[PDB]
């Protein structure tokens, strides 16, 4: 819960736009992130038919809905890639508290490619625009 | 043989075996030199209780026995566990019923090895144990077992 | 033996052996340090350390010779005082008396628990 | 490769220590003898004079 | 043993010859390698040479004290550049190394006594001697007067114990168990200052601070395992008192490791944090030391030895900054992966190695003492937690702000790194991760 | 002990990790051009993924706890990379 | 890396000379008044060696 | 030129001790501001800036040092590990006050706990009967 | 005598001009001339110089005595695909080989000398059972082993004692 970010302990994960991009990636898709995740699938025996997994649900849930409304509202274009792994992280940490630990690897799997691919589009851009995260200065960039 | 990834697994562990079975059957097997060695056998010296208190000479070779046996039980509930582990592996999606008996003869040593070497801390002698056992004993006698002790 | 006799204690059976260094470890512990004061005479006077050996020599040699001589007399000191032990033993029965010895069997005593 | 000098052969004197205290430690096991094939644990039968001693 | 005593014995003359410091230290690690030959060691005590021998918690702590001055004098140039007194520093070095193979090959408790405040007399010397500041009174005496004060009462509980008994053997006080309050308080106060109390620490962050490095290594790397040798060899016969009265020493020992932790994240020198620092981890030896179950006991010594590796690692670290720097402060000590980027290396890796770290044996160490202890009260699943969080809290601050940031205006020109530094570093930090390879040695001792 | 669960899940999981953390290098090699320490970037990185596996196909508590201890550290180290307050603050917070 | 080198190289000579032109022994059962050394309880030759010519026995400390 | 020369001293009773106090700590006497005689205040020592950390101090002002944010021979308070650029300081003053932060977040955490765990026993259904699992002892039917 | 720093006495040279506020608060004519020579001393021309004390210093003996006959495979390949494609043909010729040693190697160790009940240290390897479907040699299979000993033998059952 702590190792991969819930409602506590979430500002963590928005800290990590300091470091640089591709790490940036590796840090927010497939790796230390994911981790949690899969030692929850790892102990989803405990967390089945549990007040753990009920209380996981409801936490995993409550940070979906935060990171829907927090990406809604940033206006930053590396924190809004942040907050949708912390949705992605909610989606999974509720299906593996429902139990399903094919459909929690199978999700995990694909969030990480395409997040990565996010990420790296990101980095592109940025050092396209040199160096400016804020998603109010870009614009037009099919075009371009 | 019966899929392309049978068939390419079956492959690749041929390339892997053969290499190392020419280097084990063609070089490390001839020029070893054949000689013998033995698992060690230890006399049973008298215990703690068989002798004097004024004697050193006893405490040091009852303690050694018993550090040597307190080996050798946590060597048995190792591998009572770790065949519980490998029926637990061996039978992945019915591990309910065939581990049952292995659980309990392991729950059995537990049990066993917490009335002889438990609470006795990091300092146990063989007069502890021994002392451990005595009040056991005794307990067991005016009070019934331990558990529904008064 | 069954019985803690405080005779039997105090008496040499003989079957202790002395060290290699117990007889010849005073005389050489006296002769090096008759050795090293000779050198801290030396020190002291800003003279050269080994200038002069026949100090060295005459401070080795009365430090050996000291040592022995002490070493038998503390050897002495101790036999009488094994004797004077044996002979109040001895003289005295009633004080000391032999004592059964006592199997851990027949003791009863305080496990302390850890736990 | 290690490099030593004429100032090197000044380390005979921790050897000549090391011979000294090695000599010592086979004198006090040799003097620590009585229970040597004795002892209930490591015992011998009967016969033990005509035997080799353990160590 | 009496081949590494008479070694060093023998070693003594090559302090008063010209132009041999490198050679004696070059002994010095010829020993070790010839000390890691000789490992033979059991549970109980062998090599029996009149009263010396050895079992494996004295071989640990003979191995890892010749280690310890063997990288002291590696870590010592500034003795050597300037023409400080070179002999005098090597037979303090010699005779106080000796000292402490004396104290823990000891067989009875009256020899380890003798050797053990016979050792205090030349890290006296060193810390008077060859330190930097104008409080080197104030450290030496405020270590010395502590732990004489609290450590001559404990000569009369020896006596007592002989008078008792009769003899002075550690197996045949095994034997034996008092039930009196003022004996248990002479035979582990001395032990309770030696290792650092929270109440009692005072001369420890004072001491470490204005000694030179070798005093650090000395007192952080086998002067605080002192009174942890003396308390796993007093404990065995005085287990109902201390069952009795060994609450008020373990919270003490747990809320004082929460304060000192909270102390260090408020420290401006670097020496003062890794003092503070020592604290801590002590802290959780001592509470689990006196669990007297197999594993505290087991845990303790492995964070003990792994311990004296890592705090002396630290305090060589905090030395190449202050020959450079000129400063021991904070505040000074910014930016030094621009400076030197390759000691950065040896700096995240010997403070990660102060913390729970991957392949350390402090971690073995760490693991095995948490267990001990969470099995002694449920309570203490709070402040473990709480302590071992602000352990790599403050742990990560001495490696942050040292080592990360914008650099320090006004600083003058220094020289680079070295090799020997390089190789002192080394030294400090791959015997922390070759020894979880037969950590059975280093860990099971009974 | 220190033990490997090489599962099919374990493996598919490490094949991907390993895959991602390739082409992120990839695009590393023309991302940090105009970078210093490149040298050190790649190795850590690597030692980051080389962490990730060791956490991946452990069972055992023991070496979870070390891979999870690497994957901490490391992560803290590739966020103060960058040579600024806010990265020492990100790393803190990613720290703690 | 030299300094490394320089310790691998001869002992990985003795570790393949002491493997393959000596061999680890085979256990067998003890025959009946062998009274059998302690260097022939252990299997790899270096540890035999080592047990043997250096080490002291467990019944001398004992 | 060590520890023992330069240290705070003893508390300025009379007004000349302060002018010599200020001009020690190369600070106008106006500025200077000694601590309070309680036990645990520093004697001596000026009292620097508590409002607010390093973060508000001006970064576009040309300092000696850039790191720290300090002139020479100025004065470093005396929590300025505390009021550090790094732990507890803000470059611009919170929008509010720090209970309505945490007030905000445990009242949506108590409505968010309140609310699922009424519903914990009006979790919805398929039109499904139990799943039928085969046993030797209770055998099951279909419906043709 | 030991020199540090090369015989040459060390100082800053740009003053107080690298920092990017100082440089704007006001500058000298002076300083703008010394901040522009500075700048135009900071560029480089051509690359650094192959030094061959660097490579003689920074490579031991060992180094050089495994790494020559892959020199001598590069170096043949030296006129046929320039010094580019050359060695990277060598780089992965010497890694491929490591690669396969270090699999082989492990593929010897982990099936011949495997942890045993005679031994602590060793990889202890306990595997699962295998799926068995229609189309494999005995589709009715039940588990082998049933004994407690046959579980978790470690080849005990095969033991000389
Ligand atoms: C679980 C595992 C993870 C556990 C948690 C992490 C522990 C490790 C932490 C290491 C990083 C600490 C510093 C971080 C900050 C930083 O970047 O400092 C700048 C520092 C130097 O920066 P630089 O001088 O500007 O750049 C030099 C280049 O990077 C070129 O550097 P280099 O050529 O010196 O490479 C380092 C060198 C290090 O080698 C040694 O230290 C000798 C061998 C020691 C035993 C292994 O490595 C080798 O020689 C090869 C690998 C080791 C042998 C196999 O960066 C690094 O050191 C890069 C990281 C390398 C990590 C190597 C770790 C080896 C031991 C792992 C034990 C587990
Ligand atoms: C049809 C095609 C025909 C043409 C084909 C042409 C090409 C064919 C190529 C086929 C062969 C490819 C290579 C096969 C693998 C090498 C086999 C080998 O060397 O066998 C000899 C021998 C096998 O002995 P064994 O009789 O099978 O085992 C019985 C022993 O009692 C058991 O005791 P042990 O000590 O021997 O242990 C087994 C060994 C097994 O380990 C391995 O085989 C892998 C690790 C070593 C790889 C060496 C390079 C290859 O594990 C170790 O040695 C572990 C390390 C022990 C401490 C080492 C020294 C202290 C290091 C402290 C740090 O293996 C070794 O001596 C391996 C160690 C070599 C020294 C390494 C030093 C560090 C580097
Ligand atoms: C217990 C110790 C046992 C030592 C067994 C070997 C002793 C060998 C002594 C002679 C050789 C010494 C090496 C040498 O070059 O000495 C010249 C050195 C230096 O001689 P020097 O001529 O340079 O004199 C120095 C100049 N003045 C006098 C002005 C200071 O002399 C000595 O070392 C003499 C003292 C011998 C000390 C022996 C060791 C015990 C010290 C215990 C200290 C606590
Ligand atoms: C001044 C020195 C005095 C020494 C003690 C003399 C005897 C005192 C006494 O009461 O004895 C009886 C006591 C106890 O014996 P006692 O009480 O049984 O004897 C009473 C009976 N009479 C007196 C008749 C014999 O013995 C001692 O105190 C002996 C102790 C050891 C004495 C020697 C110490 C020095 C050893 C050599 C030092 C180094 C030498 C080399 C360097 C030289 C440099 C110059
Ligand atoms: C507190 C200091 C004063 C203690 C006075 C009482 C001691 C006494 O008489 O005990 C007798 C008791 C009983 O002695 P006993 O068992 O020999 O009784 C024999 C019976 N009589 C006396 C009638 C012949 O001793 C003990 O319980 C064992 C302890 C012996 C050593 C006592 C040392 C006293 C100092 C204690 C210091 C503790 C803190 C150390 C660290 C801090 C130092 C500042
Ligand atoms: C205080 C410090 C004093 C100086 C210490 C200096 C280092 C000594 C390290 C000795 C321990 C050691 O390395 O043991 C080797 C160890 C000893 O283990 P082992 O091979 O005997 O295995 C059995 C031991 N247990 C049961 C613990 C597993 O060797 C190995 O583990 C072999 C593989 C090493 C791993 C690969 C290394 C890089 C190649
Ligand atoms: C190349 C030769 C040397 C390397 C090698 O192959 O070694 C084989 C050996 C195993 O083979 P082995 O142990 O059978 O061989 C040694 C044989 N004797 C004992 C006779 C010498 O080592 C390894 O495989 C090392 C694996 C290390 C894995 C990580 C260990 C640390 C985990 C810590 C967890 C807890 C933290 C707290
Ligand atoms: C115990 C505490 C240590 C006691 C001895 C301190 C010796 C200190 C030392 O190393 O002194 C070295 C010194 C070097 O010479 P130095 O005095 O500097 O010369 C200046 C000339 N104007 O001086 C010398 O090298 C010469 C003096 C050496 C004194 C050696 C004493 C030997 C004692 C041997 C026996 C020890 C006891 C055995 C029982
Ligand atoms: C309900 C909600 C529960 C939330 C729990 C949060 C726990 C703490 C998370 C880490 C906080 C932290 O230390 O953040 C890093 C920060 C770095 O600086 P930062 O503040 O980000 O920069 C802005 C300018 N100061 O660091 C700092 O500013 C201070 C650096 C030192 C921090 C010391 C440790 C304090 C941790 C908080 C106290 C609570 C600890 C609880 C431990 C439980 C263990 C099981
Ligand atoms: C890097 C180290 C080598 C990595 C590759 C190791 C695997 C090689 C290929 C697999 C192989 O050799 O398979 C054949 C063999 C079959 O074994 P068999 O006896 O037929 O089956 C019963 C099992 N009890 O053996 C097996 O299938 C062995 C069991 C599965 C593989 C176990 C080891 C996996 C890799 C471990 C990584 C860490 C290694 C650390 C030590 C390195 C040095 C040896």
């Amino acid at each position: 819960m702590t190792k991969s970010a819930q409602i506590p302990f979430s500002s963590w994960l928005p800290a990590a736009m300091a470091a640089p991009t591709p790490v940036s990636a590796l840090v927010h898709s497939s790796t230390l992130v994911t981790a949690g995740v899969y030692l929850l699938i790892r102990f989803n025996i405990i967390l089945s038919t549990s007040w753990l997994g009920q209380l996981m649900l409801l936490l995993s849930g409550l940070t979906m809905f935060m990171a829907g409304l927090g990406a809604n509202f940033e206006f930053d274009l590396k924190k809004i890639i942040a907050l949708s792994t912390l949705s992605q992280l909610g989606l999974m940490m509720s299906i593996l508290s429902m139990g399903f630990l094919k459909l929690a690897m199978f999700h995990l799997l694909t969030h990480a490619l395409f997040k990565a691919l996010l990420f790296m589009c990101a980095g592109a851009i940025i050092h396209n625009m040199n160096n400016s995260q804020d998603i109010r200065l870009m614009g037009g960039l099919s075009i371009h | 043989p019966r899929s392309p990834m049978a068939s390419f697994a079956e492959s690749v562990l041929n390339v892997i075996d053969g290499p190392i079975t020419w280097f084990r059957e063609s070089i490390v097997e001839p020029n070893q030199q054949k000689q013998n060695w033995y698992h060690q056998r230890f006399r049973r010296v008298p215990t703690i209780d068989q002798c004097y208190t004024d004697d050193a000479v006893c405490r040091f070779e009852a303690d050694q026995q018993f550090r040597r046996d307190r080996m050798v039980d946590n060597e048995i509930v190792n591998i009572l566990r770790q065949r519980f582990e490998d029926c637990t592996l061996y039978e992945a999606p019915d591990h309910m019923v065939k581990c049952r008996p292995l659980m309990d003869q392991y729950e059995k040593a537990t049990e066993n090895w917490f009335i002889k070497y438990g609470d006795l801390g990091g300092y146990a002698n063989a007069k502890t144990a021994y002392m451990k056992q005595k009040h056991r004993l005794i307990w067991e006698r005016r009070h019934g077992p331990v558990g529904s002790g008064m | 033996s069954a019985v803690n006799d405080p005779l039997e204690l105090l008496t040499n059976k003989g079957t202790h052996e002395p060290s290699f260094l117990s007889p010849i470890w005073n005389p050489i512990a006296c002769g090096v340090a008759g050795v090293g004061a000779a050198i801290f005479i030396n020190w002291g006077f800003r003279k050269p350390v080994f200038s002069g050996i026949q100090k060295h020599i005459a401070f080795g040699a009365i430090g050996v010779g000291a040592g022995a001589y002490f070493d038998q007399k503390r050897n002495e000191y101790l036999a009488k005082r094994d004797a004077v032990l044996r002979h109040y033993i001895e003289l005295h029965p009633d004080d000391f008396p032999v004592k059964e010895r006592k199997t851990y069997g027949q003791v009863l005593e305080s496990w302390v628990p850890v736990r | 490769v290690l490099g030593l000098d004429k100032r090197a052969l000044w380390g005979a004197l921790p050897l000549l220590g090391f011979a000294i205290g090695h000599f010592l430690d086979k004198k006090e096991t040799e003097r620590m003898t009585m229970f040597r094939d004795k002892s209930a644990l490591y015992g011998r039968p009967a016969g033990s004079e005509g035997k080799a001693p353990s160590w | 043993m009496l081949k590494i005593i008479f070694f060093l014995l023998f070693l003594i003359p090559f302090c008063f010859i010209n132009n041999m410091y490198w050679m004696v230290q070059i002994m010095m690690f010829f020993i070790s390698f010839i000390f890691l030959l000789m490992n033979n060691f059991m549970n109980y005590w062998s090599e029996i040479s009149y009263f010396l021998g050895c079992d494996m918690l004295s071989y640990g702590l003979i191995l890892l004290s010749l280690w310890i001055c063997s990288l002291m004098l590696l870590a010592s140039e500034m003795i050597n550049k300037h023409n400080n007194y070179k002999n005098l520093f090597l037979l303090n070095i010699i005779i106080l190394l000796l000292l402490l193979i004396l104290t823990f090959s000891s067989m009875s408790l009256f020899m380890f006594y003798l050797f053990f405040e016979s050792s205090l007399i030349p890290t006296l010397f060193l810390i008077l001697g060859w330190g930097y500041q104008p409080e080197r009174l104030q450290a030496g005496l405020y270590l010395l007067f502590y732990t004489l004060l609290v450590s001559l009462p404990m000569l009369i509980g020896i006596f007592y114990v002989m008078n008792k008994i009769g003899s002075m053997n550690f197996y045949l006080m095994n034997n034996f168990m008092f039930n009196y309050d003022l004996l248990y308080f002479c035979l582990l106060c001395a032990f309770l200052v030696k290792m650092p109390m929270f109440l009692v620490h005072l001369w420890l962050p004072k001491a470490h601070v204005e000694a030179p490095v070798s005093g650090s290594m000395i007192l952080a790397g086998i002067m605080l395992k002192l009174g942890g040798y003396g308390m796993l060899r007093v404990i065995s016969f005085l287990q109902l008192m201390n069952l009795k009265y060994s609450f008020v020493w373990i919270s003490i020992s747990l809320v004082g490791g929460v304060l000192v932790s909270l102390v260090c994240l408020r420290q401006t020198d670097l020496k003062a944090l890794i003092a503070y620092s020592s604290v801590a981890h002590m802290g959780i030896v001592l509470s689990g030391l006196l669990t007297m179950t197999y594993w505290g006991l087991c845990g303790s010594y492995t964070l003990m030895i792994a311990h004296g590796l890592c705090s002396s690692g630290l305090f060589c670290l905090a030395n190449v900054s202050y020959e450079r720097l000129g400063s021991r402060s904070m505040l000074i000590n910014k930016g030094l992966l621009n400076f030197m980027p390759s000691m950065t290396l040896w700096w995240f890796l010997l403070s990660s190695a102060n913390m729970a770290a991957p392949p350390t044996l402090n971690l073995l160490g760490e693991i095995s003492l948490l267990n001990s202890i969470v099995s002694w009260s449920w309570i203490s699943m709070i402040l473990l937690s709480f302590l071992s969080f602000f352990s790599a809290a403050y742990t990560l601050y001495l490696y942050s702000f040292s080592q990360h940031g914008k650099l320090f205006s006004g600083v003058y020109s220094f020289s680079s790194g070295k090799i020997r530094e390089y190789l002192l570093m080394l030294l400090h930090w791959l015997p922390l991760n070759l020894l979880i390879l037969k950590s059975e040695s280093f860990m099971l001792w009974l | 002990v220190m033990t490997f669960l090489f599962d099919w899940m374990s493996l598919l999981f490490m094949s991907f990790v390993l895959m991602i953390s390739s082409l992120v290098i990839f695009y590393s090699k023309e991302y940090m051009m105009n970078d210093n320490h490149i040298n050190r970037f790649i190795m850590l990185v690597l030692m980051f993924v080389l962490s990730m596996m060791l956490l991946i196909i452990s069972p055992n508590l023991i070496s979870i706890l070390l891979g999870w201890d690497g994957l901490g550290l490391v992560s803290y180290c590739l966020v103060i990379y960058f040579q600024n307050i806010k990265s020492y603050n990100a790393g803190m917070l990613t720290a703690l | 890396h030299f300094y490394v080198m320089l310790g691998v190289i001869p002992v990985t000579a003795l570790v393949l000379y002491a493997n393959i032109f000596v061999g680890p022994a085979q256990l067998a059962e003890i025959p009946e008044g062998y009274e059998p050394k302690h260097w022939e309880y252990e299997k790899h030759p270096i540890s035999r060696f080592i047990s043997r010519y250096i080490l002291n026995s467990d019944q001398q400390n004992y | 030129g060590w520890n023992k020369d330069y240290k705070p001293g003893p508390y300025p009773q009379t007004e000349k001790e302060r002018l010599a106090a200020a001009k020690k700590y190369y600070l106008l006497p106006e500025e200077y501001k000694p601590y309070a005689d309680d036990g645990l205040g520093y004697g001596d020592y000026p009292k620097l800036g508590y409002g607010l950390g390093v973060e508000a101090k001006d970064s576009y002002y040309p300092w000696d040092y850039p790191e720290h944010k300090r002139n020479q021979h100025e004065p470093i308070s005396a929590d300025h590990d505390l009021y550090s650029e790094d732990r507890w300081s803000q470059a611009e003053p919170p929008r509010y006050s720090n209970a309505y932060y945490f007030a905000c977040f445990l009242g949506v955490m108590s409505g968010c706990l309140a609310l699922y765990y009424w519903l914990d026993d009006k979790k919805m259904y398929r039109p499904v009967a139990a799943k039928q699992y085969p046993s030797p002892g209770v055998k099951h039917y279909t419906f043709e | 005598g030991a020199s540090e720093t090369g015989g040459v006495k060390p100082m800053v040279i740009a003053g107080r001009m690298v920092r990017e506020r100082e440089r704007l608060i006001g500058m000298s004519p002076e300083e703008r001339a010394w901040r522009k020579q500075w700048l135009k001393d900071q560029e480089l021309h051509h690359g650094p110089r192959k030094v061959p004390a660097l490579e003689l210093e920074l490579n031991n003996p060992i180094k050089r005595f495994y790494r020559a006959p892959l020199d001598k495979v590069c170096n043949v390949l030296e006129p046929v695909l320039g010094f580019q494609r050359a060695y990277t043909v060598r780089f992965w010729t010497g890694k491929a080989l490591l690669a396969l040693t270090g699999i082989y190697a492990g593929a010897y160790y982990f099936k011949y000398n495997q942890n045993d009940w005679t031994r602590k240290g060793g990889w202890r390897v306990i595997h699962s059972r295998k799926q068995c479907v229609p189309g494999d040699e005995g589709y009715p299979k039940v588990s082998d082993r049933s004994a407690p000993s046959d579980y978790a033998a470690r080849g005990f059952n095969e033991s000389p004692l």
